[PDB]
């Protein structure tokens, strides 16, 4: 009750994380070759405007 | 290796006459009082659905036991409810709790005021006034 | 075997006769008897051997090392001195520890040989052992840091402290 | 060593270079045969210092810890062979050379003569104990149980790599432990506290505190054809004793924070051998058994000052021969009837009893019985940590308490009748039955006459 | 458990837990009709709760005042040496592997054994013929035909036929 | 004192029609009687209540487990709970044993063990 639920609740909540994550990246990379480059463009500006790029 | 009702689900309201007995006949027709009802206190991951807990308990004590093997010496079919604790558990006594046995030391709790006092043989009590004067008086004559 | 101011004992100081009686005594039936049934079969075979092994000898020496360097030399960054300074060391640690053993079986000396006063007599094991283990965990013993045994990386630094804290900083000796 | 590496490599072309089925009497022979050569140059004397050769050897010198590490190839071959006999000889030849290979990089560690040297040589194992998790078990989870066999031992372990080289630069190099006599020491920081903790946080995962254990009952739960690895696994867990060669010098001054591993692992000996009396399945009953009286080590090490070092070596080759053999009786026992539940194996005692006085003198160094490896063992780490705070001779007796019940409950599970089934199980302990039974407390009850081999420096 | 034998159960037991009470032979047995005078009060009646307040109240007076540690019948479910012959319990049918030589002793036993086991090993073609007719679907007790109608062979056959002796 | 523990109680005729659960358990044996009786066996039955035993306490607690509760989160009270209390004991003494160790004296001259 205590020694395989709140010493596996912790460290496999970290498998779960991981591919809770792992699944925002291919499945918003869904084609989209009008969606690349419009967000190629918001990266080439960030870099501008954020820190030490243009200093 | 038997896959179909391998163990338990998370129940224990998944039409709880599916499950005993599909296999594992812990209820007939699911009114025996021990229906896979029973998990007790929802939440907690021990005993889901789980032919299993709260079932009557206390102890196959092993006694005369004639149908068969019976008790906990034979090796009835299906009849696991809880264990590792009632291969040495027992049965009800004679009369009930009535402590006695704290009040049995209870006796020298009331003899730990006669702690308090010593035991000199010479003399007996005397304990009334200062005559007895425990030490000794004046000095060498 | 050994020397006996290693080891002391007093004489023997053992009473005798004492009979007084005509009443039977069986100490005449008894050692009058079976020391014989033993003298046999141990005397003669220990004396066989003793010519038997005195055919021929063998020899084993005598083993004195060498000290030329002893505690505050060298330098830090130097390894082979500073490893010449711990040989010399350690040493002079493990001796150290037998010297107790002796002493307290010393203590075990006087005790069984007289034991019904024992306290009042032998004058000597109590006054001698505590003014010798009394003299063994300061500056040779390192507590607590006995565990890397940290030759003259610490036992110089009790040492120090034996100097630097001591004898000037107790205001005003 | 000079060359203990160079004939224990000459077997591995001699089990493939073989006939047909002699290559089980082939293997066995050359192997016992180093026991003589291991014994023979060491052992040596022995006043600061034996370092050995050259770069490769400093010889084990104080610690011996490694005859018992060559025991075990001429051991396992007649414990496997119950239930493997029956795939290719192909495969066979396989199943040997893996585990020659996992002798050869122990006999380079423990000795190691750097710490560099060590960490690769730490984590040059992992690869031939994983596959003889995946591949030869039984029914499923193994493959996550492979998994949690790592990503413990991997994650911890790399940031030693950050601290080891890290030391090579700041203060000459780790080269030599006898280059080491230049130290500075460690004081109270906000840095150093993470120096300490990442360079002893890799050998808590091998060796297990309360916490983090949850990948021992998992490899050896579901474990090879005898036991086969899984002796060797008891071996590697104590084999992480190398917070001995670091934690004695390089940062010497910080027990500041020894407390959260003294009270977790402390109170945590006297939870996790509790947790294990409703046990049902045999083998986890063993291995929590081992997580116990391993973690007493652990408060073992990090309290410095000897006569617990005479203890603390003592303990790990205390049940280095007992954890083996019961797991050994437990490899047997199971070829028999097929499964490792306890309820089962009853009607036991009658039917086999010259196996009798292998389960109680096995059983009888856990009570341990004062002449034996064992009490000589407690009896120090018992008389050294009463001197660090009093109160702790409480946790520690009934430590002493609880597994006297434990280890009986073993026992007295066979001592019953009837039987009530089993056609099977004649087969009556047999000669090799009884032969790798035998040979663990013939030299562990031997060594109680002179056990002054088994001491530290101290 | 019917109402006729529920008095039973209990009639055997309201002696048997008097005669550890006793310290006399006759003490016991000159309050054997005494206490048997309250038993034959209610006799021939009804079977409903008219007659059950026999047993209704029977719960004092029996369980009130029952056996201070009775006697036990030594060879019982309990009671010391019950179940004491067990260092060696007969374990019948060890002798499967022996690596002969020891298969010397006993000539005429060893030849005895192949001889029943043909009833042992030859019973199935019909015994358990008629066992999936003599049970319907899935009735109580199991028991068999008590001859099997032509020869019990056994049903029980052999472990209940060839059981264990006590010794 | 645990327990009562319940050895008579009342029937007659509550629920009368309650019988044949014996046909259950005599079905069973009839099942099991059969299979241990044959000539040729050489090895155990299976008998699933044991594996239904192991198989639901070992595994399928976790696959359960939901923290939907607070007595499941009562394991703070139990698991971090006394180790909080062994280390207030533990940093007590080798404190107020340190400064009696070092401010005045309080072992005797023939302590060298330790
Ligand atoms: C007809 C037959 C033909 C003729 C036969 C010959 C005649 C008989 C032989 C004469 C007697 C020799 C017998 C040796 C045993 C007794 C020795 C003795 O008491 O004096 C000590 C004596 C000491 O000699 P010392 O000159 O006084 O001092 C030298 C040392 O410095 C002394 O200090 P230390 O360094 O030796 O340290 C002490 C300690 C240290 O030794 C040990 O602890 C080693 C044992 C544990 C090893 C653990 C490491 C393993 C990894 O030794 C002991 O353990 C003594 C225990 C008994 C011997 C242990 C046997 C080892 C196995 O001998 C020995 O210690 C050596 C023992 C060697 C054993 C030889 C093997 C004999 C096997 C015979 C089998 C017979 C079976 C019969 C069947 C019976 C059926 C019922
Ligand atoms: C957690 C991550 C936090 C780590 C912070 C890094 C600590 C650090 O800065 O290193 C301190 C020090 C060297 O750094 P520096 O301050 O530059 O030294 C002065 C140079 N003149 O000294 C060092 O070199 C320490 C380097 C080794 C420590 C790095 C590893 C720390 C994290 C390991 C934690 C334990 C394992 C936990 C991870 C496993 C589970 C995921």
């Amino acid at each position: 009750l205590l020694d395989l639920i709140w010493l596996e609740a912790i460290l496999p909540k970290t498998i779960s994380l991981a591919q809770m994550k792992a699944s925002t990246l291919v499945t918003n990379q869904k084609g989209l070759i009008k969606l690349y480059f419009l967000s190629f463009l918001i990266t080439i500006l960030i870099s501008m405007i954020l820190f030490n790029f243009h200093e | 290796a038997s896959h179909i009702t391998k163990d338990m689900l998370p129940g224990p309201y998944p039409k709880t006459p599916e499950e005993r007995a599909a296999a594992a006949k812990k209820y007939n027709m699911r009114v025996e009082d021990y229906e896979p009802y029973p998990d007790d206190g929802t939440g907690y991951g021990d005993y889901p659905k789980l032919p299993d807990r709260s079932q009557q308990e206390r102890d196959p004590w092993y006694d005369w036991d004639h149908p068969d093997l019976r008790l906990n010496w034979g090796e009835p079919m299906h009849w696991d409810l809880d264990m590792y604790i009632r291969n040495r558990v027992d049965t009800s006594p004679t009369p009930v709790n009535w402590n006695l046995m704290c009040k049995h030391l209870f006796g020298f709790v009331a003899f730990m005021l006669f702690m308090f006092w010593v035991g000199e043989t010479y003399p007996a009590y005397q304990p009334v006034g200062p005559k007895q004067y425990p030490y000794n008086n004046l000095y060498l004559e | 075997s050994w020397d006996k101011d290693v080891y002391p004992e007093p004489p023997r100081r053992t009473p005798a006769p004492s009979p007084q009686t005509s009443l039977p005594n069986p100490i005449t039936y008894l050692t009058k008897a079976f020391d014989l049934l033993v003298d046999r079969p141990v005397t003669l075979v220990r004396e066989f051997i003793e010519r038997q092994h005195a055919k021929n000898k063998y020899y084993y020496y005598h083993r004195e090392f060498r000290r030329v360097p002893d505690i505050t030399e060298c330098q830090e960054k130097d390894v082979l001195c500073m490893f010449e300074a711990e040989m010399q060391w350690r040493r002079d640690y493990k001796v150290d520890q037998e010297i107790v053993n002796i002493i307290q079986e010393r203590l075990k000396a006087c005790q069984q040989r007289e034991g019904e006063s024992h306290r009042q007599n032998c004058a000597k094991e109590l006054e001698q052992f505590t003014q010798v283990v009394k003299a063994y965990q300061d500056r040779y013993h390192d507590l607590g840091a006995h565990y890397s045994a940290r030759k003259c990386l610490a036992k110089q630094k009790q040492r120090m402290l034996a100097e630097r804290k001591a004898a000037k900083e107790a205001a005003a000796a | 060593m000079l060359k203990y590496i160079i004939p224990t490599i000459m077997l591995m072309p001699l089990t493939w270079l073989s006939k047909n089925n002699m290559i089980w009497v082939n293997s066995t022979a050359h192997s016992l045969l180093i026991s003589f050569t291991s014994l023979l140059l060491m052992n040596q004397f022995g006043d600061n210092s034996l370092n050995f050769s050259l770069l490769f050897f400093s010889d084990s010198l104080s610690t011996p810890l490694l005859i018992l590490t060559m025991w075990l190839l001429p051991l396992m071959l007649m414990a496997s062979q119950h239930h493997l006999s029956k795939e290719n000889l192909t495969r066979k030849k396989l199943f040997i050379t893996m585990l020659i290979s996992l002798q050869l990089f122990l006999i380079m560690t423990f000795t190691a003569m750097e710490l560099i040297l060590f960490y690769i040589l730490f984590e040059a194992t992992l690869v031939p104990t994983l596959i003889i998790i995946t591949r030869w078990g039984n029914q499923t989870e193994r493959l996550n149980a492979g998994l949690y066999f790592l990503f413990y031992t991997l994650a911890g372990s790399l940031p030693l790599l950050v601290a080891l080289i890290y030391i090579q630069n700041t203060v000459g190099s780790l080269n030599f432990l006898m280059l080491q006599y230049w130290v500075q020491p460690v004081h109270n920081s906000w840095s150093n506290v993470f120096m300490w903790l990442a360079c002893m946080m890799a050998f808590m995962v091998k060796m297990p505190l309360y916490g983090l254990h949850l990948w021992l009952p998992k490899a050896h739960v579901e474990a090879p054809i005898a036991g086969s690895m899984v002796l060797a696994a008891v071996l590697l867990k104590l084999g992480g004793y190398g917070m001995l060669r670091i934690t004695l010098i390089l940062n010497p001054m910080t027990d500041f924070m020894a407390y959260p591993f003294i009270m977790l692992s402390l109170w945590g000996m006297i939870m996790t051998s509790s947790i294990c009396l409703r046990q049902t399945d045999l083998k986890s009953l063993i291995a929590y058994s081992s997580v116990s009286h391993m973690a007493l080590v652990i408060v073992a090490i990090l309290i410095q000052t000897p006569w617990s070092y005479m203890g603390a070596t003592a303990l790990m080759i205390a049940h280095g021969l007992t954890s083996s053999m019961l797991f050994c009786l437990a490899n047997s026992n199971y070829e028999r009837i097929h499964s490792r539940t306890m309820i089962l194996a009853r009607g036991l005692q009658t039917l086999l009893p010259l196996m009798a006085t292998w389960w109680l003198l096995a059983s009888l160094t856990n009570l341990a019985l004062p002449p034996t490896i064992n009490l000589i063992g407690e009896l120090f780490v018992v008389m050294s940590t009463f001197s660090w705070s009093n109160i702790t001779i409480i946790l520690m007796g009934v430590n002493m308490v609880i597994t006297a019940l434990y280890s009986l409950y073993m026992l007295i599970m066979t001592q019953r009748g009837k039987y009530t089934y089993h056609i099977n199980n004649i087969s009556p302990s047999f000669t090799r039955e009884n032969a790798l039974m035998s040979l663990h407390i013939l030299p562990l009850l031997l060594l109680t006459l002179n056990p002054k081999i088994i001491l530290g420096p101290l | 458990l019917t109402h006729q034998q529920k008095v039973l159960r209990l009639y055997k037991r309201a002696l048997r837990h008097l005669e550890s009470w006793c310290i006399h032979r006759d003490k016991y047995r000159y309050f054997a009709c005494l206490l048997r005078a309250r038993f034959d009060e209610h006799k021939n009646e009804k079977d409903m709760v008219k007659a059950t307040q026999l047993l209704r109240e029977a719960e004092e007076e029996f369980w009130h005042g029952q056996h201070p540690q009775p006697y036990i019948f030594p060879e019982s479910p309990g009671g010391t040496s019950y179940e004491r012959y067990e260092c060696y319990k007969v374990p019948e049918w060890c002798l499967d592997d022996w690596h002969p030589s020891e298969k010397a002793m006993y000539p005429d036993y060893f030849a005895k054994r192949e001889q029943w086991k043909k009833l042992r090993r030859e019973s199935w073609e019909r015994e358990v013929k008629q066992l999936q007719e003599e049970t319907p679907v899935g009735g109580p007790r199991t028991e068999a035909l008590p001859p099997a109608r032509k020869q019990g062979d056994l049903p029980p056959l052999w472990w209940h036929i060839v059981t264990r002796p006590r010794e | 004192t645990t327990l009562d523990p319940a050895e008579y109680d009342i029937s007659s005729e509550t629920r009368k029609a309650q019988a044949e659960r014996l046909a259950i358990r005599s079905r069973l044996k009839r099942e099991y009687q059969l299979q241990y009786y044959d000539p040729s066996r050489r090895g155990v039955i299976e008998d699933p209540a044991l594996v239904r035993w192991t198989y639901a306490r070992s595994a399928n607690i976790y696959p359960n487990f939901r923290p939907n509760t607070k007595t499941s989160l009562l394991g703070a009270l139990f698991g971090i709970g006394p180790l909080v209390f062994w280390y207030y004991v533990f940093k007590t003494d080798r404190d107020r044993k340190e400064k009696l160790i070092q401010e005045g004296k309080l072992d005797r001259t023939f302590n060298i063990s330790y």
